[PDB]
RNA sequence: ACUGCUCUUUAACAAUUUAUCAGAUCUGUGUGGGUGGCGUGUGGC
DNA sequence: GTTATCCGCTCACAATGCCACACGCGCTGCTCGG
DNA sequence: CCGAGCAGCATACATTACTTGTGAGCGGATAAC
């Protein structure tokens, strides 16, 4: 029972979708619909829906590759380099391949689990940096991030206020630089 | 901007050098006991510690803290070390000499990221965050600019717990006095490497350091173009607690000096 | 329209005219290099190759030629001198009977 | 429909152990400040 | 067989000085943008 | 919905291209004990 282990190839700069796009139109050719059964791209996404960019954002777990699940076999090995535009294998010496190990292989599964579960705000803020005010109520403050908070996401935030610092409850888009 | 970790370290060392300063003008208020060779720790110690543990937890509850009498407080996380001495040179406020100073650095992956020391009798406020620098009060730091042993300035400290060594060091000093100018002597190793970095002395070297005494002025001397080791040119300076630091060149002189009245234990 | 457009704009061989002189223009037009793409350069040039060759006569001037480090490189293509079918240099005789 | 039935007359304090006799200066805006790097080609000598 | 010996194989590394003139100098489909 | 910036892309490939002359390190054949 040889398992079809995962493999890495290095894409181009911005041509992995596409890249992964065309390798399934190459399988559909070839009909290695067994060999090269699972080819995947993973990404993720950072939700600041206010202050510039807008209401979400697509990032990836590692650009300018893309993962298959492949098998070994010479004509295998073509048939993944014989598509538009990727480079050589990542892995063992060039013509001779090596597999990403099952244990990285779960890894980054949990990652993706993870990432599609749960689509979350990034981009946050660290417990003692100064930074504006884009609020209505408190426009042009400026204060230090006493407390942050992440579900609730509304940043307790110590300013002058009545002259003595003040904790406040100033939401994410209600916070600026940093 | 400012580095935030670096704040929080700043505003708590502001808090509790202004608590020092307080303790300072009542030689009534301090309640003293003796604890190793010819030094005492005071009660103000105590209030210190406390005050800066507060401020710490008020805005990271879950940090590691290091200081000399609490030993090593394991909090939930272990990668975030915070090196504390909020007092170095405790025999001078003592005899309320002032100079004196509270330290606070950060340690990320075993690596120093900030670092603060604070001597609140002259306001000074020694600032140093990896990767953009080190600042006095406002002003860039780049230590002695000197190139050579000669008419530079030694700052040194006697290991008052190690005196063993004193013979060896005496000898160290004696040819070291044989080249440089003046040696300089305030019992504040973090206020002695702060100077180094702030130019004010073009070297400094001691026997045997405590590793929460040098954690905050390494990372200064450091980004203030100068360079930290051990006896031997090595890294080990951590563990032996045997500290030279100075700009490029003179550490490499007093290396050279060195290599030969050093003693083996040291090395 | 990159390609074709960065040939006729940026070539090792094309070059804007030596427009000066109207001599200058004839003998700019009609010249003869043998640098650029697919050809030596001056550096592995070989003092073998810039000698006229004895079928020169008639197909490439033998005299003029710029002084310097490019001689017999470039080259003025012959007055009556014209271009083969096949890109050969082929010149007019007088063809001759038996007296 | 069916727990609730006065508790009795506005805050309840910190500073605190040598040492004391209280024990010279409110001026400016004189003055300056407010194309090029590389590559290639072409020629010339 | 091995140990030292040698001979062809491949790669690094140099190509006068100036002057003048000319021309050009990323991009591109993804990303920030309304 | 296309205009205005960007991030890492031999454009993906077969690009590519005779001698340049010289030294120098190197790997496969070679003489000897
Ligand atoms: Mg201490």
């Amino acid at each position: 029972a040889p398992k079809k282990r995962w493999y890495v190839v290095q894409a181009f700069s911005g041509f992995e979708g596409r890249v992964a796009t065309s390798l399934r139109e190459h399988i559909k050719l070839h009909n290695m619909e067994d060999l090269f059964g699972e080819v995947m791209v993973p990404t993720e996404e950072v939700v600041e829906i206010r202050g510039g960019q807008r209401r979400k954002s697509e990032r990836k777990f590692f650009p300018g590759y893309v993962l298959v699940q492949m098998v070994m076999n010479d004509a295998s090995w073509h048939l993944v380099r014989s598509v538009p535009r990727v480079m050589g294998f990542i892995g063992g010496t060039s013509d001779r391949p090596a597999p990403i190990s099952d244990k990285e292989v779960d890894a980054i599964m949990n990652r993706l689990q993870q990432v599609g579960d749960k689509p979350r705000p990034k981009t946050l803020f660290e417990p003692g940096e100064m930074v504006r005010v884009n609020d209505g109520p408190f426009a042009d403050f400026n204060g230090v991030v006493e407390e942050v908070d992440y579900e609730k996401s509304r940043l307790k935030v110590s300013v002058s206020i009545f002259g003595r610092a003040t904790p406040v409850e100033l939401d994410f888009s209600q916070v600026e630089k940093a | 901007a400012m580095h935030p970790m670096l704040n929080i370290a700043v505003r708590a060392a502001r808090k509790a050098g202004n608590l020092i300063a307080k303790n300072y003008e009542t030689p009534d208020a301090v309640e003293a006991s003796q604890k190793g060779s010819n030094d005492f720790v005071t009660n103000v110690d105590k209030a210190a510690e406390a005050v800066i543990i507060d401020t710490i937890r008020k805005s990271y509850p879950q940090h590691t803290i290091i200081t000399e009498e609490s030993g090593e407080l394991e909090g939930t996380d272990q990668d975030v070390q915070w090196v504390i001495d909020p007092l170095d040179g405790t025999t001078n406020f003592i005899k309320r000499l002032p100079h004196f100073a509270v330290s606070i650095a950060v340690r990320i992956k075993g690596r120093t990221e900030v670092a603060v020391v604070y001597d609140p009798m002259r306001n000074e406020l020694f600032t140093a965050t990896r990767g953009q620098g080190a600042q006095l009060n406002g002003y860039r730091l780049r230590g002695s600019t000197a190139r050579d042993l000669d008419g530079t300035i030694l700052a040194t400290g006697f290991p008052f717990k190690a005196k063993q060594y004193a013979t060896t060091y005496i000898n160290i000093v004696g040819k070291l006095f044989n080249e440089c100018a003046d040696f300089r002597r305030t019992g504040s190793a973090a206020l002695d490497l702060a100077y180094v970095a702030a130019g004010r002395v073009d070297g400094f070297f001691e026997i045997g350091l405590r590793p929460w005494d040098f954690a905050a002025g390494e990372l200064l001397v450091r980004e203030a173009g100068g360079i930290v080791s051990d006896f031997t040119g090595g890294h080990n300076y951590m563990l032996t607690g045997n500290i030279v630091a100075g700009n490029p060149r003179v550490v490499k002189a007093m290396l050279a000096n060195m290599r030969d009245e050093l003693s083996d234990a040291l090395k | 329209s990159a390609a074709v457009k960065e040939f006729f704009g940026s070539s090792q061989l094309s070059q804007f005219m030596d427009q000066n002189n109207p001599l200058s223009e004839i003998t700019h037009k009609r010249r003869i290099s043998a640098l650029g793409p697919g050809g030596l350069t001056r550096e592995r040039a070989g003092f073998e190759v810039r000698d006229v060759h004895p079928t020169h006569y008639g197909r490439v001037c033998p005299i003029e030629t710029p002084e310097g480090p490019n001689i017999g490189l470039i080259n003025s293509l012959s007055v009556y001198a014209q271009t083969n079918e096949y890109g050969f240099l082929e010149t007019p005789y007088r063809k001759v009977t038996d007296g």
